[PDB]
RNA sequence: GGCCGGGAACUCAAAGGAGACUGCCAGUGAUAAACUGGAGGAAGGUGGGGAUGACGUCAAGUCAUCAUGGCCCUUACGACCAGGGCUACACACGUGCUACAAUGGCGCAUACAAAGAGAAGCGACCUCGCGAGAGCAAGCGGACCUCAUAAAGUGCGUCGUAGUCCGGAUUGGAGUCUGCAACUCGACUCCAUGAAGUCGGAAUCGCUAGUAAUCGUGGAUCAGAAUGCCACGGUGAAUACGU
C-alpha cells in the first residue's frame, strides 16, 4: 500500500508433527475451505514418500525443497519507452513461498491417479532434481543471468 | 384436471350440443369456449371457435376426443 | 388459586411504570407475588424504495420492537382480586389477566 | 388510480361477500369423497352460474389513500411511498429508522 | 473442592469445572475422542494443560453448546483457561504470553444493500 | 451376451450393463435382477447359461427395442396430422412445452444461421 | 429422561450501572503540536460494523403514486362485457444458474447452528399410496405448540480415466394440487429418452480478514407461481518488496 505497515499473522503448527513450514503448505494445497480434505492428502503423500526413501518425512521434505527454492528472480521496469528485466535478489521467506507454489502446480498437472500419488511422485522426483519445478527454477535462473547488464 | 373431478365444459355449450343433436340437422355452432373438452358426443358436428378476431370452423373427428377446443385454432400469425 | 398477568408495550419506560404500579397494589393488598420476569424482546423489520421511479439502489430500514413481561400471584384474596379487576393503567400498554 | 377501479374494487368485495356460504358448501359436496357420482356433476355445472366476481381470488389489494397497485404492505394498508410519509411524520406507533 | 470457567468463542458458549487428580476429560457426556474427531480439534482444547504440567492430575467436566467444531474448542480452551487461573493465580503471566486469556471478538459481518455479500459487489461494465 | 437382439458388455456389473437395452433404466434394472434373483455386483462374464435364459424371460415382459420405438413414431405422427398446436410445433421444430423462443431454444433449433 | 421433590450456583433472558482518556513509563522534537516503542488490561491509540450526504453541478429522472399553471375530448380521448395480446423469433448485447469430473459420482449410518413466521393461519401422532399427496383429527395468538430432518463433515464399500456409474437440455406415456377455469400460458411427482460440453480468441470484473471461495437455512409480495431481492449462520485461505 501506500502508508501502511501490515504486521503478520499467526499461524498454528501441525497436529501430528510439530512445523510452522507443514501447515503453510497444507493452506497452499487446500481449495474452498476444506482443510481435512489437504491433511488427509498431506499425509498419506508423505507416509508413501518416506518408505521410498528410509529417513524420516520431515527430512524428505527439506531435501525436496533444498532443489527448488530459487535465489535471483527478474522485474520489469519502464522509463524509457521500453520493457527492462531487472535481476533482484529474493528474501527468504519468498523463497519458501515460490518453492511451494511450484511443487503443488507442478503435482496438479501429472497423469497419476490420486492426488497423494501425484505429490508423492514430484516430492521424489523433485529430491532426485528431476520435474517440471525444477525446470521452472532452471529457467528463472537462465533469464535472471541473460540479463546481467541491468542490474 | 384432478381425476376425482371429472371433464368441464360449460353448461350452454352442453346444452347447444344436445339441441343439435336431438333436433337433427344443424349448421355451424359458433362458440367462444375454447375451455371446454370434446365429449363423445360431438362427432360429426361443426364448431365454430373464436380466436380473438373470427371464428373458425373445426368438423370434429374421433381422434379429437379428449382435448380442448382450442388447440385447433392459432391465435399468432407468423410467416 | 393462581393468577397470572402478561404486559405488551411499544416503550419499556412504560411497561416499566405499570409493572411497578401491579407489584404495589398486589403488594399493599395482602398477597405474594413473584417478581416481574422479562421475556424475549420482538423486533420486526420493514425495507423500502424511496424513489418514485427506478433508482433500485437507496432504500430506507425500519424496525418495531415489542416488549413483554409476565407476573405471578400465588395466595390471592377476594379484596386483592376485585382491587386488581378495578383498575385502569397508561394507555399504551396491553394487559392480559388469566384466572 | 382512475376513479372506476376503486368502484370495481368495491362490488368485488361487496359480491365475495355476499355469495359466500353457498360456494362453501357446493365445494364441500365436489371435493367430499364417497358422493353420490352425479350430485358431484350437478354441483360443478351448478358452481360455474354464480358470478364470477364473487371469486375472493379476482381481489387486487390496493393502497387506502391513492389506490396504487404495487408495492404493497400488509400490516399498514399502504404502499411504500405513504408508508415513508407517515412514518416520517411520526404517524405510525413504535416505528424508527433501524441499524444493527 | 471445584473451580469454574465459562468460556465463548464465534457463537458457542462453554461451562468448565476441574478438579484434582487422575486426568479424565468428559465432554457432554462423552469422552474427548468420541465428541471430536478431528486432530486438531483435539490439539486446541489439549494445549493449556501441556503448557502448565498438570496433563495428568485433574480431571474436567464440561458442557458446550452453540457453533460448530472448531468454535467449540476454542471456547472449551478459554473456560479450561479460567478455571486454571481460579485453581492456582501465578499460572496468569504464562498464559497470557502464550495468548489463551484474550477473548477472540471476530463475528461474521453483516449482509448489506447493493452487495451480493458482506463485500462482494455485482459485476460492472463500461458501455 | 445377446439378450434381446443385442450384445451387452461383459466386463460391467449385471446392474449396470442391462442398461444398453433401449426401454431398461435402472429401476427397471433392479426389478429385473430382484425377479430373477441374482445379486447387482456380479460381471456378466461370471454367470451361467441357465442364469441368462431366467434373464431373458425376466426381459421379454416389458416393451423394448422395435416396439417401443414404433410405439414413439406413431404417437408423434398422430399428433402431426390432426394438425393441434403441438403438431404444427412438431413440424416447425420448435419448442412445445411452451418455452421461451426469444433467445435460447438452441436444442430444437440448433447453430445459429446468420 | 431435568422424568419427580427440590435449588438460585452456572448458561440464558432484559432493565440500572462500570470500563479506554495518549490516562501511566522511556526516547525523539522548537523549553511545542505530535510521533516510534513498553506495562497492566477482555479490548489501545477512529477496538470492528451501521445510520448520518456541506455551497453547488448535469434545463439529470419522475405530469403513469400523489398534487398542480396552461392546452385538449364530452352520444367520446368518458362507462360496461366475452375472447385474444403483453410469453412472437432469421438475428445482436447486459446480468445470472448448472456443468465439463477422482480435492469426484453412487449406497449404507452418524455429529455440531443462527435468525424468522403463524386463526379465511401454522397442521403434529396414526392409517392408506413407489411418490407428488389423501383421510381422521391434538396443540398454539405462542422462551410452552407447529413450520423443522441443517448441509458441507466423519466411518465403511464400489466405480478406475471412459463422452464414463461425469452432465441432465429436449421429447413420449401416466398422474397430483391451487383455483369458477391450467389449449394459447402454472408448479410438482413416477416410468422411459439421454443433446451440447474434455476448462473457453481479442477484451474484461470482484476482493486486504472471520474478507474472498464453498455449504446449507428464513422472510416480503402472494389462491397458486424464484436460478431474482432482502436477512441468517457453518468451514475458512493467498499476498502487500514498493509508488
Amino acid at each position: 500500500p501506500r502508508r501502511r505497515v501490515i504486521g503478520q499473522r499467526k499461524i498454528l503448527p501441525d497436529p501430528k508433527f510439530g512445523s510452522e513450514l507443514l501447515a503453510k503448505f497444507v493452506n497452499i494445497l487446500m481449495v474452498d475451505g476444506k482443510k481435512s480434505t489437504a491433511e488427509s492428502i498431506v499425509y498419506s503423500a508423505l507416509e508413501t514418500l518416506a518408505q521410498r526413501s528410509g529417513k524420516s518425512e520431515l527430512e524428505a521434505f527439506e531435501v525436496a525443497l533444498e532443489n527448488v527454492r530459487p535465489t535471483v528472480e527478474v522485474k520489469s521496469r519502464r522509463v524509457g519507452g521500453s520493457t527492462y528485466q531487472v535481476p533482484v535478489e529474493v528474501r527468504p521467506v519468498r523463497r519458501n513461498a515460490l518453492a511451494m507454489r511450484w511443487i503443488v502446480e507442478a503435482a496438479r498437472k501429472r497423469g497419476d491417479k490420486s492426488m497423494a500419488l501425484r505429490l508423492a511422485n514430484e516430492l521424489s522426483d523433485a529430491a532426485e532434481n528431476k520435474g517440471t519445478a525444477v525446470k521452472k527454477r532452471e529457467d528463472v535462473h537462465r533469464m535472471a543471468e541473460a540479463n546481467k547488464a541491468f542490474a | 384436471r384432478s381425476l376425482k373431478k371429472g371433464p368441464f365444459i360449460d353448461l350452454h355449450l352442453l346444452k347447444k350440443v344436445e339441441k343439435a343433436v336431438e333436433s337433427g340437422d344443424k349448421k355451424p355452432l359458433r362458440t367462444w369456449s375454447r375451455r371446454s373438452t370434446i365429449f363423445p358426443n360431438m362427432i360429426g358436428l361443426t364448431i365454430a371457435v373464436h380466436n380473438g378476431r373470427q371464428h373458425v370452423p373445426v368438423f370434429v373427428t374421433d381422434e379429437m376426443v379428449g382435448h380442448k377446443l382450442g388447440e385447433f385454432a392459432p391465435t399468432r400469425t407468423y410467416r | 388459586q393462581r393468577i397470572r398477568i402478561r404486559l405488551k408495550a411499544f416503550d419499556h419506560r412504560l411497561i416499566d411504570q405499570a409493572t411497578a404500579e401491579i407489584v404495589e397494589t398486589a403488594k399493599r393488598t395482602g398477597a405474594q407475588v413473584r417478581g416481574p420476569i422479562p421475556l424475549p424482546t420482538r423486533k420486526e423489520r420493514f425495507t423500502v424504495l424511496i424513489s418514485p421511479h427506478v433508482n433500485k439502489d437507496a432504500r430506507d430500514q425500519y424496525e418495531i420492537r415489542t416488549h413483554l413481561r409476565l407476573v405471578d400471584i400465588v395466595e390471592p384474596t377476594e379484596k386483592t382480586v376485585d382491587a386488581l379487576m378495578r383498575l385502569d393503567l397508561a394507555a399504551g400498554v396491553d394487559v392480559q389477566i388469566s384466572l | 388510480a382512475k376513479q372506476s377501479m376503486k368502484a370495481r374494487e368495491v362490488k368485488r368485495v361487496a359480491l365475495a361477500d355476499k355469495y359466500f356460504a353457498k360456494r362453501a358448501e357446493l365445494k364441500a359436496i365436489i371435493s367430499d369423497v364417497n358422493a353420490s357420482d352425479e350430485d358431484r356433476w350437478n354441483a360443478v355445472l351448478k358452481l360455474q352460474t354464480l358470478p364470477r366476481d364473487s371469486s375472493p381470488s379476482r381481489q387486487r389489494n390496493r393502497c387506502r389513500q391513492t389506490g396504487r397497485p404495487h408495492g404493497f404492505l400488509r400490516k399498514f394498508g399502504l404502499s411504500r411511498i405513504k408508508v415513508r410519509e407517515a412514518a416520517m411524520r411520526g404517524e405510525i406507533p413504535g416505528l424508527k429508522k433501524a441499524s444493527w | 473442592n471445584q473451580y469454574y470457567g465459562t468460556g465463548r468463542r464465534k457463537s458457542s458458549a462453554a461451562r468448565v469445572f476441574i478438579k484434582p487428580g487422575n486426568g479424565k476429560i468428559v465432554i457432554n457426556q462423552r469422552s474427548l475422542e468420541q465428541y471430536f474427531g478431528r486432530e486438531t480439534a483435539r490439539m486446541v482444547v489439549r494445549q493449556p494443560l501441556e503448557l502448565v504440567d498438570m496433563v495428568e492430575k485433574l480431571d474436567l467436566y464440561i458442557t458446550v453448546k452453540g457453533g460448530g467444531i472448531s468454535g467449540q474448542a476454542g471456547a472449551i480452551r478459554h473456560g479450561i483457561t479460567r478455571a486454571l487461573m481460579e485453581y492456582d493465580e501465578s499460572l496468569r503471566s504464562e498464559l497470557r504470553k502464550a495468548g489463551f486469556v484474550t477473548r477472540d471478538a471476530r463475528q461474521v459481518e453483516r449482509k448489506k444493500v447493493g452487495l451480493r455479500k458482506a463485500r462482494r459487489r455485482p459485476q460492472f461494465s463500461k458501455r | 451376451a445377446r439378450i434381446a437382439g443385442i450384445n451387452i458388455p461383459d466386463h460391467k456389473h449385471a446392474v449396470i450393463a442391462l442398461t444398453s437395452i433401449y426401454g431398461v433404466g435402472k429401476t427397471r434394472s433392479k426389478a429385473i435382477l430382484a425377479a430373477a434373483g441374482i445379486a447387482e455386483d456380479v460381471k456378466i462374464s461370471e454367470l451361467s447359461e441357465g442364469q441368462i435364459d431366467t434373464l431373458r424371460d425376466e426381459v421379454a415382459k416389458f416393451v423394448v427395442e422395435g416396439d417401443l420405438r414404433r410405439e414413439i413414431s406413431m404417437s408423434i405422427k398422430r399428433l402431426m396430422d390432426l394438425g393441434c398446436y403441438r403438431g404444427l410445433r412438431h413440424r416447425r421444430g420448435l419448442p412445445v412445452r411452451g418455452q421461451r423462443t426469444k433467445t435460447n431454444a438452441r436444442t430444437r433449433k440448433g447453430p445459429r444461421k446468420p
